[PDB]
């Protein structure tokens, strides 16, 4: 923010934590998923056996392909969701702020609000902490809006 | 800024040297940080 | 040898189907969740764009209609026939003072 | 100078059911159906 009292910036733990909470946890679906597999068929061969070896190769091969595709699709999906998740959590933060300001400001379009009254660092905290009552500054702000 | 106004911006995190990942839309997109899901290496002993 | 392979087949099949199953449920659920929320989040927009400038978003998912609204206008919004222009002068004067 | 308030909402139920999605493993929904036949009849 930039008001008459000067400049400054501070984080919002409430929404940021909601982003980490969904990532750390989406990992827990993927990190420890490993499942045991004991004594499968031999995927490697020394001599040439013909029909049986052709099948034993065709099995372990076609298994690998399907899992590789399944893997690629899973990453590309969890990525597209991870990108969309993070964007939404801040895009929510913008709306949560806008609904708080009521008529006392305007969307500049640069991802910033132009608050149309004298705001100290005190009122900035009431926005951040979430206690901003628009009704007091409403009369004060509306006159600045129209000129 | 005029002492009768006030300017409030909100934004998100960013980092200098990030990493490229693949999604549905695009093959390249830079994210803040990421981990590799394929164990490409191993130890030399059993 | 044969029994080892015949087992390795039907097993590897089951694993691949189960992953496909788990992934399918978790996707159609996450899509179902987003769907139901969006369909209602749309109705709010349908109402706000219908009310024009005769109200304000209170933030709690309710509109504060800044004019006298009888049971007629409530049904007119219910219908989709709410004309903003009639109440505008009445409401617009109340918002700004 | 009389006002009126118009609010919007959605369905809700007391005892729901939990399902698993991409974001979270536990989430309570209004209504859900089972996709796995875990039992059978005793005869063919
Ligand atoms: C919102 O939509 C509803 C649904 O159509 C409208 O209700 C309808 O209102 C009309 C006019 O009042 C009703 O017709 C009238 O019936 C009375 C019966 O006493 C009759 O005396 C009149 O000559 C006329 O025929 C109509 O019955 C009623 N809907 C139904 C299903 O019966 C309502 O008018 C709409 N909102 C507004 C603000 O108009
Ligand atoms: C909650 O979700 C379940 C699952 O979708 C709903 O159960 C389904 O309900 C419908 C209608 O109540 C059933 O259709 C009926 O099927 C019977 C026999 O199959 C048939 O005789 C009827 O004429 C009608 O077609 C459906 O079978 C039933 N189950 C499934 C798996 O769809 C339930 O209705 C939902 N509850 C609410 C309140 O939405
Ligand atoms: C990217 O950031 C994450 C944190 O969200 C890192 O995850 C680390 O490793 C495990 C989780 O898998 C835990 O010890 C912590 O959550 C993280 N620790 C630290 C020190 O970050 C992940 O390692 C990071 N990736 C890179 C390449 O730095
Ligand atoms: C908490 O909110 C109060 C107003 O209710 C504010 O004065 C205070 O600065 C806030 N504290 C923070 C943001 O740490």
């Amino acid at each position: 923010h930039q008001n008459s009292e000067g400049r400054g910036q501070a984080a919002d733990l409430k929404s940021t934590q909601a982003a980490i909470d969904q990532i750390n946890g989406k990992l827990n679906r993927l990190i420890g998923k490993t499942n045991e597999k004991f004594h499968q068929i031999e995927k490697e061969f020394s001599e040439v056996e013909g029909r049986i070896q052709d099948l034993e190769k065709y099995v372990e091969d076609t298994k690998i392909d399907l899992w590789s595709y399944n893997a690629e699709l899973l990453v590309a999906l969890e990525n597209q969701h991870t990108i969309d998740l993070t964007d939404s959590e801040m895009n929510k933060l913008f709306e949560k702020t806008k609904k708080q300001l009521r008529e006392n400001a305007e969307d500049m379009g640069n991802g910033c609000f132009k608050i149309y009254h004298k705001c100290d660092n005190a009122c900035i905290g009431s926005i951040r902490n979430g206690t901003y009552d628009h009704d007091v500054y409403r009369d004060e702000a509306l006159n600045n809006r129209f000129q | 800024n005029d002492n009768s106004t006030a300017t409030l911006c909100l934004g998100h995190h960013a980092v200098p040297n990030g990493t490229i990942v693949k999604t549905i839309t695009n093959d390249r997109i830079e994210v803040t940080n990421a981990t590799e899901l394929v164990q490409n290496s191993s130890i030399g002993e059993i």
